[PDB]
């Protein structure tokens, strides 16, 4: 085994020549005298943090503002048009007149519409008036129907009314207590349809407040059979209609009363939560005598517990039973004498018990008798207790009608993630003179509007920002309303295993890596303060495959229309950005001629990124065309550019040249290197240049600059970044393309630090080979890692077959031990939005979890001993300087049989975090200030007697 | 399989269901030749 | 015993997999003489309980002794008559 | 009591009380179904 010394130097001559390889051919230092040589076509302008959050903060409250007062105009006519109604009951004479959508007529004529295609719509659409959806277990053309289809015909000009002023309005719609949803601009509805529009979560939250629910299930004997499979179909889809804002849970009693799941007390029910009390619901069994006062003692003792985060609103109790004789009422005048807690009591099954009892603890306290006889009557009488919560919300009048935002989710209509707003809509007939006030505390509907997502974005702009620099929105709940790390995918819960409705509510600490310092911003901006904060934080990559740590500034404010906050995060070197100037004629058509695809042989490959330059410009997702639109657009439109931003077009024009005039000074002069495949440089203003047109078909990376993972990585390194290539034969590009490397240039133009742009070279790996040579032997191992494990030069012929693979997968031994001394650490994160093939008990959502390493200590040298059993294995390990590389040396696996267990850094499918434990110490968050319940004017006479 | 049944019938195994399916609104095999349309016709109210 | 023993015990289930086809499943030929399945994938293989549960067949004394007995009554005699085709044939289930 | 294995179904001709009983063992007599009933109380002993 060599000596340290001649270890050192060896690894020294090979920096040299990677650098200086790297250095050279790219020209890192060209590129830079590009930049200071004209700093006449562009100037400097600054970023300022604080003033960008306040402006984008306060687009968005504009922006719900207009929805807002979209509503609240909406919703005013909608009460006064049905206050004026007739309630005829024959239509035979005077039928009424709609579209009915999923179609191609007793008391209704139907309407087929034109169905012209636009934009800012998936689908054919129309203008002329609404569609109408109606679910499939509701007989249209009833009189209930028929009458909520005549008074809601005097929506369809106020739909258009709210859309002239605002033409960027999307889906307005009115979801109607009877089960219908008249929804602007008609267009035609979405296998047998489920939808029904009073199980939406948008519908749910302005039809009552958050609630408290404790469900109580009969567990006894006489409950086996058939009406044990009803009550617990019953539970699970009654646990649908709980949103992040309610706090849920299940209990059992037979003789003895316990908690049917590993809870103990109220939770959250999230998505998570939800899931595990679903689980521990489809495996209760039936056995035992009823105890109803031990039953009820327990229920009423979880209500009264304070110590856990609790909605502080509605509480209610539902009793999931058959029959009985004993009404328990000595645990009713001692538990809730002042009738603050709502009994709800469901009979379930074919039986002929006494539901005597059943229907006297629903009166006495403030609650309602509900039947379920078959399956078919589970999912309508398991959402109409929402009618009996919403009674003190009507009673309240004006001061009830705030406007509400959903959570994140996607739309039915297939339109992507939205939000909606909310607001309820009362009945007010005779209101005037106030003498009805029989049918009048419950609500007509609920309306609705959408607002997507990508309207949000574009009130961030992000292209003067670093491309590490993003806006990301939160949520009194903690939950994500803006980030980039959300997908329009629902959020997996579990592991899949085979023998869309829910919410895409994704935390802020799982759209990104956790910290210490982070949970503190995060607490910070639920409550609605502003504030800064500059701290180190270490970053995931774009691809899932490295971990770097570089400086980073948060900047947020509360947007206090509404209740979300906004923050800003902006590292260093970004407080700065290259703002073009050019207005001459001649020096845009020079620079536009660069991009022309003939003359790529002298120019090289170009690639543009898919910015929306201009509106009448649509992307492509192929560049190869979208280049031939984009440069054909320039001279076939004045320069003045009247309908689109000159600042996104004057970037890529200006980079346009200093791009160029590096291949044609620089690059043009050296036609072929030795140990050079391919040239690339990457620039802030979104075009790509590969030298080589045939080395111009091997570029894989994304067009769109600011999403192109390596170009990330080198502005955070302050040294050339290695990229190592993928593995498993996925395309092209082992020997043929070569291995990245990259290193971002930086400007000094005022004493002001900037990074517009990366460049790189290609090594080949055959050519490397030959200099580090200068070789399969079976007594010692030399291998060379980057910071993240990966192969990237072997020594073994076989190893060198398996190139750019992580080191634990190919020699597990070393690689558990480098971890344990300190060279490799590595931190554990999990994907809440991935998709994975299902395994035994096509695809479907499920939790990931993802391992990345990267280097611990700054120390550059590094040696020991390692033990695998009854043998010594002795090893070196050299860091490269102004490199993330790291040379290994080792004597062969051969000399010492051991094998332990590879180790897999892969995104691998788990089911954690455990959420037994995570409910112990729940993650802090906000509730809403609005309570409407226990009104004294209440007339709850009718419990369940009245119906029969 | 006229006598099976009939000895069904005799026994009084189902009788009163094979009544019931013999009404007029019942379907018949192609195989029998009938005017277009009328598909369902074949049947008798007689079975009583 | 002697003419048919675990004739009953094939139903067609969908292809490749262990679900039963049918609500009411009958069985197959037991060696391609009585019915066959001909559903758009559906295959038969013996691993069928059987009609009534296993209750009725002929894989036993004491199950035969059962089943004559309920035929006997004339109770659902012709039930297993018509499973018996359904398996065998139609030749020689009718003289039994 | 015994009479609630199915799951799918509830099951008309039990012994859930005297009455039901009574109204049982009188259809067994008469002989209909009485093998409907035979099976259902085997089922509900686990099985042939
Ligand atoms: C908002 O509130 C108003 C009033 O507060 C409410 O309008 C009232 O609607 C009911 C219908 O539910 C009208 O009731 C009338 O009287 C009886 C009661 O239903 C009906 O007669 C039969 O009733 C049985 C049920 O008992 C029913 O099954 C049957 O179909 C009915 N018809 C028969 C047997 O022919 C009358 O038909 C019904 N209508 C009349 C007499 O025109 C009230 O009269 C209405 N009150 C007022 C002041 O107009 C309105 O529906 C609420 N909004 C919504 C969206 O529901
Ligand atoms: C519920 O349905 C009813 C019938 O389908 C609607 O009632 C009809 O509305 C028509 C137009 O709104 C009326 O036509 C005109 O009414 C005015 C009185 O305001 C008069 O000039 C005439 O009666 C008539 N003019 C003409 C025909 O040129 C109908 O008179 C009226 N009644 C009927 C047809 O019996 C309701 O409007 C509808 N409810 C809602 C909320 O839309
Ligand atoms: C939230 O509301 C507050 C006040 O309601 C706004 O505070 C303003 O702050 C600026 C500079 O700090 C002052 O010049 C204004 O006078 C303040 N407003 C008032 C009414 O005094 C704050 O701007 C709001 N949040 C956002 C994002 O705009
Ligand atoms: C938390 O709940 C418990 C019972 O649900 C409350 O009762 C006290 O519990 C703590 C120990 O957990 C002790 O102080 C006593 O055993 C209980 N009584 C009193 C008067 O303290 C408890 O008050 C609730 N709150 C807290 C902060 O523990
Ligand atoms: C990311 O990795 C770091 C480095 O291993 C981890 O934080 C270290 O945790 C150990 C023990 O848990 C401490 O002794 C170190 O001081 C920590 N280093 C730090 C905080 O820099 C942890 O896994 C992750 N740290 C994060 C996400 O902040
Ligand atoms: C079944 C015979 C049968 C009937 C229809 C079809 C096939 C067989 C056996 N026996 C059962 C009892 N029944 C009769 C019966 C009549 C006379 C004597 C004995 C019994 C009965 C049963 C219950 C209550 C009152 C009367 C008469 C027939
Ligand atoms: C050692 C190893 O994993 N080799 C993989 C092989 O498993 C995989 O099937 C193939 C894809 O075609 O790529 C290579
Ligand atoms: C006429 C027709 O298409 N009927 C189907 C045919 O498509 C399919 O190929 C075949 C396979 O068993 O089953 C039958
Ligand atoms: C809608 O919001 C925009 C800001 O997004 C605002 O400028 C405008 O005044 C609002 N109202 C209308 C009718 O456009
Ligand atoms: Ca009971
Ligand atoms: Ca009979």
């Amino acid at each position: 085994f060599p000596s340290a010394v001649t270890i050192k130097s060896w690894v020294d001559k090979m920096q040299e020549d990677l650098v200086t390889l790297a250095k050279t051919a790219s020209g890192v230092n060209q590129l830079v005298d590009i930049y200071e040589k004209y700093q006449d076509l562009y100037t400097v302008e600054p970023n300022n943090a604080r003033q960008l959050v306040e402006i984008a903060a306060r687009d968005i409250e504009k922006l719900l503002s207009n929805r807002s007062k979209a509503l609240v105009r909406l919703a005013l006519e909608a009460e006064k048009v049905q206050a004026a109604h007739q309630w005829r009951e024959d239509f035979a004479s005077n039928e009424v007149v709609y579209y009915n959508a999923k179609d191609d007529e007793p008391g209704s004529q139907r309407i087929k519409p034109v169905f012209i295609e636009d934009a800012n719509f998936g689908r054919q659409i129309s203008y002329q008036h609404a569609a109408v959806h109606i679910p499939t277990d509701i007989y249209e053309g009833s009189t209930i129907v028929l009458n909520e289809l005549n008074w809601t015909s005097a929506l369809d000009e106020v739909f258009k009314k709210n859309r002239e002023e605002d033409p960027s309005l999307l889906w307005q719609v009115f979801g109607s207590a009877t089960g219908l949803a008249r929804y602007y601009p008609a267009s035609p509805w979405v296998k047998i349809d489920l939808y029904d529009v009073r199980r939406r979560p948008w519908y749910i939250q302005g039809a009552a407040s958050p609630k408290d629910m404790l469900i109580l299930v009969d567990v006894s004997g006489s409950v086996s059979g058939l009406t044990l499979k009803l009550i617990r179909t019953s539970v699970s889809e009654m646990l649908e209609t709980l949103s992040d804002d309610d706090f849920v849970n299940v209990a059992s009693f037979n003789s003895n009363a316990q908690d049917v799941s590993c809870f103990q007390h109220l939770v959250q029910a999230n998505v998570r939560n939800k899931k595990v009390l679903k689980d521990a619901v489809n495996n209760i069994t039936a056995k035992g005598i009823t105890d109803y006062k031990k039953g009820f003692s327990f229920a009423f003792e979880q209500l009264l517990n304070y110590n856990v985060s609790r909605a502080n609103c509605n509480k209610i109790i539902m009793l999931f039973t058959d029959g009985g004789e004993e009404r328990a009422q000595e645990i009713f005048n001692k538990y809730n004498k002042d009738k603050k807690v709502r009994v709800f009591t469901f009979s379930v099954g074919q039986h002929n018990y006494d539901r005597g009892p059943i229907q006297w603890m629903a009166c006495e306290n403030k609650g309602y008798y509900y039947e379920i006889p078959s399956i078919g009557a589970i999912r309508i009488n398991t959402q109409e207790y929402l009618d009996v919560l919403g009674r003190p919300m009507v009673l309240a009048g004006d001061k009830a009608k705030q406007v509400q935002w959903t959570n994140v989710y996607l739309d039915a209509l297939e339109l992507g993630l939205v939000i909606t707003g909310t607001l309820p809509v009362f009945n007010i007939t005779g209101q005037f003179e106030n003498k009805t006030n029989l049918k009048n505390q419950l609500i007509l509907g609920v309306m609705g509007v959408d607002v997507s997502l990508e309207d949000i974005k574009r009130l961030t702009p992000r292209f003067t920002l670093c491309p590490n620099g993003y806006y990301f929105a939160i949520d009194p709940n903690g939950y994500v309303l803006l980030h980039p790390n959300l997908q329009p995918k629902p959020i997996g819960v579990g592991i899949p295993t085979i023998n869309s409705q829910e919410p895409v509510t994704l935390d802020f600490l799982d759209a990104e890596l956790e910290n210490d310092i982070k949970v503190e911003i995060r607490n910070k901006m639920i409550d609605g303060e502003s504030g800064e904060k500059t701290f180190r934080t270490l970053v995931k990559s774009q691809d899932e495959r490295y971990i770097d740590k570089g400086n980073r500034t948060y900047t947020w404010t509360p947007v206090n229309g509404t209740d979300y906050s906004l923050a800003l995060v902006l590292p260093t070197y970004s407080f700065y950005y290259i703002k073009a100037k050019l207005e001459e004629t001649i020096t845009q058509a020079r620079y536009s001629e660069t991009l022309k695809p003939d003359n790529f042989e002298e120019s090289g490959y170009t690639f543009i990124a898919p910015r929306d330059y201009c509106n009448d410009l649509k992307i492509s997702d192929n560049n190869t065309e979208f280049l031939l639109n984009f440069n054909e657009f320039i001279d076939r439109k004045t320069p003045n550019n009247p309908s689109c931003n000159a600042d996104l077009i004057n970037r890529v024009l200006l980079d346009a040249g200093f791009t160029n005039e590096l291949v044609q000074n620089y690059w043009s002069k050296q036609k072929n290197i030795k140990g050079v495949k391919a040239r690339f440089v990457v620039t802030d203003g979104g075009i790509t240049r590969v030298y080589p047109k045939e080395a111009g078909e091997n570029w894989q990376e994304n067009p769109e600059t600011y999403e192109d993972s390596f170009y990330k990585r080198s502005l955070d390194n302050d040294n050339y970044v290695f990229t190592a290539p993928y593995f498993n034969k996925s395309g092209p590009g082992a020997y043929e393309s070569g291995i990245m490397v990259s290193k971002a240039v930086e400007i000094y133009i005022q004493g002001k630090l900037l990074k517009p742009a990366v460049v790189g070279i290609k090594i080949d790996v055959n050519s490397w080979i030959e200099n580090f040579t200068k070789r399969n032997s079976d007594v010692m191992d030399c291998v060379i890692l980057d910071d993240g494990g990966f192969l990237l030069m072997a020594n073994h012929d076989d190893y060198t077959n398996q190139i750019g693979r992580f080191f634990g997968e190919i020699d597990p031994s070393l690689m558990r031990h480098l971890v344990n001394i300190s060279v490799y650490a590595f931190n554990k994160s999990y994907d809440y939005q991935s998709v994975c093939e299902p395994g035994a008990a096509s695809k479907q959502s499920c939790i990931t979890e993802q391992t990345q390493y990267f280097f611990d200590n700054d120390s550059k040298s590094f040696s020991g001993v390692l033990d695998c059993g009854n043998c010594s294995r002795i090893f070196h390990g050299e860091k490269l300087m102004n490199t993330n590389l790291i040379f290994i040396m080792v004597e062969s696996k051969g000399t010492c049989p051991c094998d332990t267990r590879l180790l897999i850094q892969a995104e691998q499918t788990s089911d954690g975090p455990n959420p037994c434990d995570m409910v112990k110490q729940p993650r802090y968050r906000k509730g809403p200030d609005v309570c409407f319940d226990n009104n004294v004017l209440e007339d709850y006479t009718d419990c369940g007697g009245v119906s029969g | 399989q006229a006598v099976l049944l009939l000895f069904r019938c005799a026994t009084g195994e189902a009788w009163q269901e094979i009544m019931l399916a013999c009404l007029p609104g019942k379907l018949c095999d192609p195989e029998s030749d009938y005017n277009p349309g009328e598909e369902y016709t074949c049947g008798s109210n007689f079975a009583i | 015993l002697e003419l048919f023993i675990g004739k009953m015990h094939k139903t067609c289930f969908f292809a490749d997999s262990d679900i039963v086809a049918e609500e009411d499943p009958a069985p197959c030929a037991f060696s391609g003489n009585g019915r066959q399945c001909t559903a758009n994938g559906t295959e038969c293989r013996s691993g069928w309980v059987g009609p009534n549960g296993g209750i009725t067949n002929f894989d036993n004394f004491a199950f035969a002794m059962l089943t004559v007995f309920q035929c006997i009554t004339m109770e659902g005699w012709t039930d297993v008559l018509y499973w018996m085709n359904d398996a065998m044939g139609f030749e020689l289930p009718w003289v039994y | 009591g015994k009479f609630n294995f199915d799951e799918t179904q509830t099951k008309r001709s039990t012994f859930d009380n005297f009455p039901q009983a009574l109204l049982t063992v009188f259809q067994i007599l008469t002989g209909e179904d009485w093998n409907a009933v035979m099976y259902d109380g085997i089922m509900a002993y686990g099985g042939p």
